DNA sequence: CTAGTTGATCTCATATCAGGAGAAGGAGCAGAGCG
DNA sequence: CGCTCTGCTCCTTCTCCCATCCTCTCGATGGCTATGAGATCAACTAG
RNA sequence: AUCGAGAGGA
C-alpha cells in the first residue's frame, strides 16, 4: 500500500523546487526496483540477478516500514542522512501517538 | 567561515601510549590493562590493545 | 588531476557545521566541535574561546 | 539578554503545520503552545473531560 | 404497493425549541422532514401514520442540540419486478407511452408493447390502435401493466412497465 | 434497572455539577427558556447557577453502572452541596 | 452528416570508552524412565 | 543398554527505553535522462 | 519552508 499525498506532503521551498518526503523517495526506490525486477523476470536475466533484485526489493520495503534493522545498512538519502521510515514516524516521543495525539 | 565566526572547542580524550589498568565490575575479566597506542606522527586511528585477566570462575 | 575542492570544501564544511568528519559520514561524525562564537558579551567570547568539552555524551547518567 | 518582550507570545487560530494540521512551533512561526502528555495527565486527574477534549481535539486539529 | 411499516429516525433539536411545548415540536419537525420524502430502500413514503415512541433526548456534549430517536408508523409505496398494477395513461408519443401510477410516472417503449398497437399521430388525440381498431389506448385511459424495472434518481424512484404479458390491456 | 431502587449516591458529584452547569449555560446562550426569574443577569453561567440553586434545571443525569445498566436522576432529585 | 487537419496521449526503440534490563533461543548436560 | 525427553543453568542475541516545556542561531537541502515514429482519438475547420 | 546540529532559559 502506497499512502496518499497527505501522509507524504511535497513541501514547496522558497522558490519552485518541490521537495518530496522521505516516504516518497523510498517509494521511488521501491517502484524502481519493482519495475526492474518485473522486466528482469519478463526478459533475459540470470537467476542470481533476479535473486539480487529480490533482495534489494526486500531491503527497500523493510527500510520503508522500519529503517533501524540491526546489521543491515540504513536507507540513505542526499546529504548522508538516513530516511525516516513509517516506524520512526510514530516510534516514541515526538512520534504520532506521543507527539501529536 | 562564510562570514560566521566559528570557534573550535577543545575535546577531551584519554591519553595515548599509556597503560591503564582498570577493573570492570560486570565483565568476564577481573582486570583489564588497555593501551590506546598511536605512532608519533599520526597516520591511523588509535589502535587499542587490551591485556586482561579472566575472572576467577 | 588535483581537484582542490576536497581540502577546501572539507575544512570549510567541517568548521561551518561542526560535524567533525567527512561530509558523507554525517552520522558517524561527532558534532559540537566548531561552534558559533558567542558575541553577546566580552566574557562570553573569552569563555567560549577557552571552552573544553568532555565527549562522554549528555545521555550518560553516570 | 532575557527580556520579556522577546518571550511574550500568544496565539488564537494562527498557521498550522502541513503534515499534521496542528499549530506551528515557536514564537517566530506564530505557533501554539504544546499541551503535552503531562498536561493531559493533569487534566485527567482534574476530571475535566470537555476541557481535555477541547485542548487535544478542538483547539489543535479538528 | 401500499403498506404500513414502523420506521426509526433520530432528529436534533435546537435549545430554542425546549419551551413549554416540546414533544409537539419534535412531532411536527418529524412530519416536515419525512412527509413526502423518498428512499430507495423503503420506497416512497406517502405519509406518516402515527408516532409510536419518543425516546430519551440525549444532550450532545459540546453542542446545545438534543437528539430524539423517534419511532413512527408510516405508509410506504414500493414497486416490484413482476407485479401487476392498474395505471392511468397520461401521454402518448412516438417514443413511448407515459402512464402515472400514483406519484410515479412510468414510460413504456413501443418495443415492449406488442406490435399490434400501432402509432397514430394523425388521430386528433395521440392514441394507440390495432389493425381492427377495437382496443383504444389514449390519454387519461385506465390500463393494466406489469412493472419490470425500477430506478432511483436523486432519491426519487421511477418505474418501467410492460404490456406484453397476456390479460394486460385496457380496463 | 428498577427506578424504585437506585443504588447510586443521592448527591450530585462535582463532575455532574460542572457538566450540568456548562450544558445548561450553553442552552441558555442558545436562547433556551430560563426556568427561574432574572433580575439583571445576562451571563449564561450565572443563570445556570441560579437555576441549579433553585433546583430548576431541566436535565436528567444518566449515570452508567459498570455492569452496563444505568440510573436516571433529575437534577432536582440530587443533593447539591457546592 | 464527412473529410481533413491538428493537437494530446500512449506505445516502442536503440544505447551498459562511563547502559541497563528483561525476554527468547539455543546449547551443554544431568538424570530419569523405559523399551 | 542405549535412546528419548525432558527440564535446569549459562551464554547469547535482541530489542526496548531513557523529564517537561520554551527561545534562538546556523548549515544543508536544490534532481535534470533524449529522441522519434505509429496509432487512436477527440476536437476544430471547412465542406 | 523542512531537516538536523548547536547554544541557551525554567
Amino acid at each position: 500500500p502506497v499512502p496518499p499525498l497527505s501522509v507524504r506532503p511535497a513541501v514547496v521551498m522558497q522558490g519552485s523546487a518541490r521537495n518530496q518526503d522521505d516516504l516518497t523517495h523510498k517509494l521511488a526506490d521501491i517502484v524502481k526496483i519493482n519495475n526492474q525486477l518485473r522486466r528482469n523476470e519478463q526478459n533475459g536475466a540470470a537467476a542470481h540477478v533476479i535473486a539480487e533484485d529480490v533482495k534489494l526489493l526486500q531491503f527497500h520495503v523493510a527500510t520503508m516500514v522500519d529503517n533501524e534493522l540491526p546489521g543491515l545498512p540504513r536507507a540513505m538519502q542526499k546529504s548522508g542522512r538516513p530516511l525516516k521510515s513509517l516506524k520512526q514516524r510514530l516510534k516514541g516521543k515526538e512520534g504520532r501517538v506521543r507527539g501529536n495525539l | 567561515i562564510n562570514g560566521s565566526e566559528k570557534v573550535l572547542i577543545a575535546q577531551e580524550k584519554m591519553a595515548t601510549n599509556t597503560v591503564y589498568v582498570f577493573a570492570k565490575k560486570d565483565s568476564k575479566y577481573a582486570y583489564t590493562g588497555e593501551c590506546r597506542s598511536c605512532l608519533e606522527n599520526s597516520s591511523r586511528p588509535t589502535s587499542t590493545i587490551w591485556v586482561s585477566m579472566l575472572a576467577r570462575g | 588531476a588535483i581537484k582542490t575542492r576536497i581540502i577546501s570544501d572539507g575544512l570549510k564544511y567541517s568548521l561551518a557545521t561542526g560535524n567533525w568528519g567527512d561530509q558523507k559520514k554525517a552520522h558517524q561524525a561527532r558534532a559540537g566541535v566548531s561552534q558559533v562564537l558567542n558575541r553577546l558579551t566580552f566574557a562570553s567570547t573569552l569563555s567560549h574561546l577557552r571552552r573544553l568539552n568532555s565527549p562522554i555524551g549528555r545521555d550518560g547518567k553516570l | 539578554k532575557h527580556m520579556v518582550d522577546d518571550k511574550i507570545h500568544s496565539r488564537a487560530r494562527g498557521p498550522i503545520q502541513i503534515l499534521n494540521r496542528q499549530p506551528m512551533e515557536g514564537r517566530s512561526r506564530d505557533g501554539g503552545l504544546r499541551f503535552g502528555e503531562m498536561e493531559r495527565d493533569c487534566q485527567i486527574a482534574h476530571g475535566a473531560a470537555q476541557f481535555l477534549r477541547e485542548r487535544l481535539f478542538e483547539a489543535s486539529d479538528p | 404497493m401500499f403498506y404500513h411499516i414502523s420506521l426509526e429516525h433520530e432528529i436534533l433539536l435546537h435549545p430554542r425549541y425546549f419551551g413549554p411545548n416540546l414533544l409537539n415540536t419534535v412531532k411536527q419537525k418529524l412530519f416536515t422532514e419525512v412527509e413526502g420524502t423518498c428512499t430507495g430502500k423503503y420506497g416512497f413514503v406517502i405519509a406518516v401514520t402515527t408516532i409510536d415512541n419518543i425516546g430519551a433526548g440525549v444532550i450532545q456534549p459540546g453542542r446545545g442540540f438534543v437528539l430524539y430517536p423517534v419511532k413512527y408508523k408510516a405508509i410506504v409505496f414500493r414497486p416490484f419486478k413482476g407485479e401487476v398494477v392498474d395505471a392511468v395513461v397520461t401521454q402518448v408519443n412516438k417514443v413511448g407511452l407515459f402512464t402515472e401510477i400514483g406519484p410515479m410516472s412510468c414510460f413504456i417503449s413501443r418495443h415492449s408493447i406488442p406490435s399490434e398497437m400501432e402509432f397514430d399521430p394523425n388521430s386528433n388525440p395521440p392514441c394507440y390502435k390495432t389493425m381492427d381498431e377495437d382496443i383504444v389506448i389514449q390519454q387519461d385511459d385506465e390500463i393494466r401493466l406489469k412493472i419490470v424495472g425500477t430506478r432511483v434518481d436523486k432519491n426519487d424512484i421511477f418505474a418501467i412497465g410492460s404490456l406484453m404479458d397476456d390479460y394486460l390491456g385496457l380496463v | 434497572q428498577a427506578n424504585q431502587k437506585r443504588i447510586t449516591t443521592p448527591y450530585m458529584t462535582k463532575y455532574e455539577r460542572a457538566r450540568v452547569l456548562g450544558t445548561r449555560a450553553l442552552q441558555i446562550a442558545m436562547c433556551a427558556p430560563v426556568m427561574v426569574e432574572l433580575e439583571g443577569e445576562t451571563d449564561p453561567l450565572l443563570i445556570a447557577m441560579k437555576e441549579l440553586k433553585a433546583r430548576k434545571i431541566p436535565i436528567i443525569i444518566r449515570r452508567y453502572l459498570p455492569d452496563g445498566s444505568y440510573e436516571d436522576w433529575g437534577v432536582d432529585e440530587l443533593i447539591i452541596s457546592d
